[PDB]
């Protein structure tokens, strides 16, 4: 890292310049907690039939939505206290902060 | 197999399946697409899978200037020394820029209005035509961006592309943190949390660690509980715009061409200003504009946005909700019974544990959006916690943190307090009326509103050399 | 890179951009400075293009017309 | 992991039910702090002539050994409350904790 | 690029280089060889490099039954089914068992005495010949495992192999955690420390995390201090024993031979109990035999078991002294001033800055070591704390904890809290006189000493099925 | 697994031990019970050697002495 420099790198190397790649882009997430596989170590839960979490069934994230998620809509409720612009400066802000690539087709 | 068009598990497909008897999807043999994220070490069988942050975690809005070189070139102005962003060449919006038009082999906007042949925009972040809202928000930015190199070239006329250039990112890049800590996570948090979580500023501390959380990339997602079904567009009356006041958001994905040939960025910011966010509530929790016709348009199957966020937690492997309340400090509900005390929601608790069979599996997401909201804030505790902590470590972990001493002058920061989102809005569109402060809160016109004369702008006389 | 997400390509670098279409033009504009030209003489060489027939051929290869060149 | 076992594993797998790696042989070890590296992210301090860490050379390693840690070996204090089994259950326990792989010739 | 024989720095080694007034090595295009760790994403530039633990971090007594599923099977005795450890089938130490040997294809055992021809030993961990006094307590160990397993066959004649072989290693295990933590680690700590990292054991916390952190492989190398620069042996009047008392441990460094042929394990482990071990201070940290003389007979030239310490731990990219300061909650100095204060010495201080330029750089060993020692400790307050919150979580993480609810039964936890390490000794040497508890403390014949008939034995009544 | 310290192999599972050796001998006592040798057999096949012939092939590519079984 330069030893004085005065703008931001775009890539953000060198903000935190005893580890560098500190909040720099293409770069792994720092986990908080340890990850949850189903083998351990790279199996989503959910991914082979018949193997359960904890001692329970994966339920089905579409099921999860279907029962806990759908309402009927024109039974909305609007924020008072809040615009719809908070909802947008959000999203912004979250593509500000992380982008999780997937791989193409 | 190609995991947009097969229902076949192999990696890196894991299909979202079709429940039984299903509202919408009749046919339990099709699935939802998804591609599992990208491992941090593919193929090992020695690390514990993790997944790719392709952005810089600081709030340096990169959004707009890009996480990468070749891209954030590829955005700037290179005929002259202006310090410029990069605008459309073909279209204009009453006079003003538009962001330029990216490139893509394969490209979704084209796919919304076949007919309008208008492609999808090129910016910092390369999501910026999802919806309309969002691309207008990236166009106000690059707008302000260019506006003030622009000033700053007249005040330091000796100063060359480069410089201008990087002195208008730094300034567009405190404005957005000022917005964000200011006058956004408070209302996200509510102001318990906020002085919990994001105490006074001090000073830059080179030990705090600035990623982004694997679980920040789900938990942030709350937010999809605060959208609404349509887009809304407003004339400079403040009144519906008559062709199509209220577009189902189901047919806006993507929909570049109702930026250039709709009427521009003006109907669509009046939307966001003088229309209500939805409210988060245990039993509406988010609306089948997104639960059932996510990009529809554009693609084979509309996708459902909230299993999609269930799904990314588990291909991520994050723990459940007890394990992230536990790092939290929160108590871990064990029964049905302790966890409608949590939820203040008995009924609630039921429908999660039939799903789930124990709160220890529930999804972060899940989880984390049928939490009762703290006071004045729009998520409860847990979510708090996480997005809390996340923006902690963000604002002191960053050594060109607008507060932090030597990045600004005293006189440079007395003059950035002045700045506003309505005022940004006043200086870069044709919109002569906007919210009054808090932006975020004010929701109704004209109770709420005031003329752009009455907000002082940005005053740039420390920035003369 | 090419950036993905939901099976969707939502921008590849490799791709000549329209908006450098105008850099072309400044190239060709006779009575435009030197020194703004050879600052996009570098800026496309710096993306592997050294000639204006390197530079309209990457154009017309990733779908751009170029006939009025 | 099985719902139910007696014993451990040779491995140390399934210790842990929630995450079954952790403890087990074989993995990379946890970070307390960010790693600290020339480059950011895998060349060693002193690896580069001339490539400092935050601002002052990289101390050869045998340089520090030779003036912190020699001392002459007539000078040794015997320690009146520790067995020499002291140091050497010390030994026999790290080699119940760590042994880190290196690539032979 | 063998980086045995060269001193090209090329993937993988980073060999220590020679400073120009090198007491030993004159030539400075010499070096001290040095391999980099593997690494857990070999390739990768993405992921900060990282290392791996090839051993179970739980205090299971894997350097007895190995970490893996191929040694661990060879180091059982499948002729029969009793349960046993496999033992020597060539020597005996007057009739009681000696490791199995191993059979490496280059055996550095083999070089010490060429004459002799006794090859390096085989044990749960691979390490085991390094020195002679470490092959006594994998030999105890061996043996202790039999003797169990034998009295448990009688107590319960209906049990296969698999069974003996598993009760017998739950009980060494548990015989290990009851050592280290009643008998050894308070040593280590002092009672302050010992009573802030590790407070009285509740229960089994399954979001403990029980790795071994990468600091740890480092910083649990302040044993390096306590190393004497010989191997004492002593008679059965715990006199010297008069073929070589006092040997070397340059000529001690994988002498199998020494184990075989000079008087099996009673001899060195009357010189354990008996001889005091070396103190750590400032101005005498580590001895010449390890120092300059490391492994000098099984290799091209001797190691400096130190300065291999300092190399290892920028090669594991390991933060500086005062990162690990501010991780445990320690003032951190930045003058040379300060720095005297928390090393109570000035002239060491000088001597670290003018190494290092400032406290920050200083390797996590050498500052780890030249720190002041607690009361009644052997670390100083930095190493404490990373080696308590160490041991804390491999105690609290550890689902087969001894005292874990479940494990054992209660008859069963109160018979193992009579066993002690003389008392091992007993049942498994020929020595009648040990060490009073503690063991670790005890250091000086006779005063220290006791007969075997007064220990009590460890009763296996409530194992009986 | 080759396990390496300091360009030093301190074991390698590839190799025949000593005392399997003392396991061939229990395959040819001819009045050892049939379980003991079955579960041997086992052992050496788990290994990857299926006869006698295999296995004292393979103690003797690793440097032992296997002429008294001649
Ligand atoms: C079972 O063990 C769990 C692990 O406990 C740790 O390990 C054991 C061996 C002991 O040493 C123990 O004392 C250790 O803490 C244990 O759960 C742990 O619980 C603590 C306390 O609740 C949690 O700490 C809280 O963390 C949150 C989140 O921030 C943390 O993470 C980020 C990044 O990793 C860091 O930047 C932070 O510094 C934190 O470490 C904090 O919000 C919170 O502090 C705030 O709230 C408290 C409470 O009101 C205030 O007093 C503070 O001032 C703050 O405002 C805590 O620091 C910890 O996350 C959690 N870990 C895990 C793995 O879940 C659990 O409780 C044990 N159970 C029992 C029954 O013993
Ligand atoms: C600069 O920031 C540093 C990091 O700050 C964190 O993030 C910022 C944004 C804030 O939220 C801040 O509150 C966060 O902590 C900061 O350094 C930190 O300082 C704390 C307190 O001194 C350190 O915590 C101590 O940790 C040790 C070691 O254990 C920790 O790690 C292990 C393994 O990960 C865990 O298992 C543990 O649960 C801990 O998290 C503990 O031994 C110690 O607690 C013991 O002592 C205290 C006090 O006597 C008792 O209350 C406890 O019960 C224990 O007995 C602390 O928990 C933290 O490790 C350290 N972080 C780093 C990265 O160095 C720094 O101080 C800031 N500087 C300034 C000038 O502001
Ligand atoms: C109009 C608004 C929004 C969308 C349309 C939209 C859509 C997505 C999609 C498709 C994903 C990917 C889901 C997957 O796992 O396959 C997604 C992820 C993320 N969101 Fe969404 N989102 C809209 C709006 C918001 C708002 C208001 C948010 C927050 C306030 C918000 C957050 C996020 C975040 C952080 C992610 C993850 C980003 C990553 O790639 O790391 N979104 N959203
Ligand atoms: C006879 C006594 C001791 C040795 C001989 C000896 C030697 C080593 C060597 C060669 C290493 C590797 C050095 C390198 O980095 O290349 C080593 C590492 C470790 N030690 Fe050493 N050691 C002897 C004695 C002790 C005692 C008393 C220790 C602790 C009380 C101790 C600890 C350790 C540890 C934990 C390591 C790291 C191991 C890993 O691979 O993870 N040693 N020692
Ligand atoms: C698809 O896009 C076209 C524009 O290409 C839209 O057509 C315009 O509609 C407006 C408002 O009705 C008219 O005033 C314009 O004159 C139309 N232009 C043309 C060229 O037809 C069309 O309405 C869009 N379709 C959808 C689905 O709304
Ligand atoms: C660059 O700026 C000039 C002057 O404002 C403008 O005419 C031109 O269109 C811009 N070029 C691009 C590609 O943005
Ligand atoms: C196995 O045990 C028997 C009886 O205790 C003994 O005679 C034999 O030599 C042992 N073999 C090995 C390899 O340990
Ligand atoms: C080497 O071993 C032999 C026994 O084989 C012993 O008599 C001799 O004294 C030893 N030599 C050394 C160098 O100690
Ligand atoms: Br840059
Ligand atoms: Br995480
Ligand atoms: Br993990
Ligand atoms: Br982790
Ligand atoms: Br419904
Ligand atoms: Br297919
Ligand atoms: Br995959
Ligand atoms: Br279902
Ligand atoms: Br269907
Ligand atoms: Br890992
Ligand atoms: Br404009
Ligand atoms: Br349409
Ligand atoms: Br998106
Ligand atoms: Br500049
Ligand atoms: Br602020
Ligand atoms: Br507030
Ligand atoms: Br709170
Ligand atoms: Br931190
Ligand atoms: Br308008
Ligand atoms: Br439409
Ligand atoms: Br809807
Ligand atoms: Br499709
Ligand atoms: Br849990
Ligand atoms: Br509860
Ligand atoms: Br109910
Ligand atoms: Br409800
Ligand atoms: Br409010
Ligand atoms: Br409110
Ligand atoms: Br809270
Ligand atoms: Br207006
Ligand atoms: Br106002
Ligand atoms: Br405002
Ligand atoms: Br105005
Ligand atoms: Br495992
Ligand atoms: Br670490
Ligand atoms: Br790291
Ligand atoms: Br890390
Ligand atoms: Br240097
Ligand atoms: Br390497
Ligand atoms: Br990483
Ligand atoms: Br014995
Ligand atoms: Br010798
Ligand atoms: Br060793
Ligand atoms: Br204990
Ligand atoms: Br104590
Ligand atoms: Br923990
Ligand atoms: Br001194
Ligand atoms: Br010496
Ligand atoms: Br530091
Ligand atoms: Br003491
Ligand atoms: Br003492
Ligand atoms: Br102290
Ligand atoms: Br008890
Ligand atoms: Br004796
Ligand atoms: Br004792
Ligand atoms: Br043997
Ligand atoms: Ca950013
Ligand atoms: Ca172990």
């Amino acid at each position: 890292c330069p030893e004085q420099d005065k703008y931001r790198t775009i890539t953000g190397m060198c903000n935190n310049r005893r580890s560098p790649t500190l909040g720099a882009s293409n770069r792994a997430f720092v986990r908080w907690l340890p990850a949850e596989y189903e083998d351990g170590f790279s199996l989503p839960y959910g991914w082979t039939p018949g193997v359960k979490r904890n001692g329970f069934p994966v339920a089905l994230a579409r099921a999860v939505s279907n029962e806990i998620v759908r309402f009927p809509t024109d039974q909305l409720t609007p924020d008072q206290e809040r615009s719809l612009m908070f909802m947008q400066w959000g999203q912004l802000l979250d593509h500000d902060l992380d982008f999780t690539p997937e791989p193409a087709a | 197999v190609n995991c947009e068009t097969s229902c076949v598990q192999q990696p890196p497909c894991f299909p979202l399946k079709i429940p039984p008897n299903d509202p919408r999807i009749k046919n339990q043999a099709d699935c939802i697409p998804f591609f599992r994220s990208c491992p941090a070490c593919p193929g090992s069988n020695i690390t514990i899978r993790n997944q790719i942050n392709a952005l810089t975690s600081f709030v340096d809005a990169s959004m707009v200037y890009g996480s990468e070189e070749p891209l954030a070139r590829n955005l700037r102005n290179m005929s002259n020394q202006l310090g410029l962003l990069a605008v459309n060449q073909r279209f204009q919006d009453n006079g003003r820029a538009l962001l330029p038009f990216d490139n893509l082999h394969d490209d979704p906007c084209l796919l919304t209005n076949r007919s309008a042949r208008i492609p999808c925009f090129l910016a910092g972040d390369t999501r910026s035509s999802e919806m309309p809202e969002l691309t207008s928000m990236h166009t106000l930015l690059l707008r302000e961006h260019n506006r003030l190199a622009t000033e700053l070239k007249s005040l330091n006329p000796r100063w060359d592309g480069e410089r201008l250039y990087q002195e208008a990112r730094k300034i567009v890049g405190a404005m957005v943190q000022i917005i964000t800590y200011r006058d956004y996570l408070p209302l996200v948090l509510g102001p318990t949390a906020m002085r919990k979580y994001l105490p006074t500023y001090r000073s830059y501390n080179d030990s705090v660690d600035p990623r982004i959380a694997n679980v920040f990339t789900n938990a942030f997602r709350y937010g999809h509980t605060l959208i609404q079904p349509f887009m809304f567009r407003l004339d400079n009356r403040y009144q519906p715009m008559e062709p199509n006041p209220r577009v189902p958001l189901s047919r806006v994905f993507f929909a570049s061409w109702r930026v250039v040939l709709e009427g521009g960025i003006d109907p669509i910011l009046r939307g966001l200003m003088a229309t209500p966010a939805k409210l988060n509530r245990q039993n509406q929790i988010a609306v089948d504009e997104i639960r059932e016709r996510l990009f529809e348009q554009v693609m084979r199957i509309g996708l459902d946005l909230p299993a999609l966020n269930m799904q990314r937690s588990r291909d991520h492997g994050l723990p459940g909700y007890n394990a992230w309340r536990r790092f939290c400090g929160l108590p871990q509900p064990e029964t049905v019974g302790q966890l409608g005390t949590v939820l203040r929601n008995l009924k609630l608790a039921r429908k999660l544990m039939e799903q789930y069979g124990t709160p220890n599996n529930i999804d972060i997401w899940m989880g984390g959006v049928s939490e009762p909201l703290k006071r004045k804030g729009r998520v409860g505790p847990l979510l708090a916690c996480i997005i809390g902590t996340q923006f902690r470590k963000l604002r002191d972990g960053d050594r060109f943190w607008w507060e932090n001493e030597g990045v600004f002058s005293m006189q440079q920061r007395q003059a950035l307090a002045q700045i506003s989102l309505p005022r940004i809005i006043c200086d870069n569109t044709g919109i002569t009326t906007v919210s009054k402060n808090n932006i975020f809160m004010s929701n109704s016109y004209p109770r709420d509103f005031v003329n752009c004369s009455t907000l002082p702008a940005l005053n740039l006389a420390s920035w003369r050399e | 890179k090419v950036y993905s997400q939901n099976g969707l390509v939502l921008h590849d670098d490799a791709n000549f951009l329209e908006h450098e279409l105008s850099y072309i033009d400044v190239l060709l504009d006779k009575n435009a400075d030197q020194a703004t030209k050879d600052n996009l003489r570098s800026y496309f060489a710096d993306k592997g293009l050294h000639s204006i027939k390197d530079i309209i051929n990457k154009a017309k290869q990733d779908g751009f017309d170029v006939s009025k060149y």
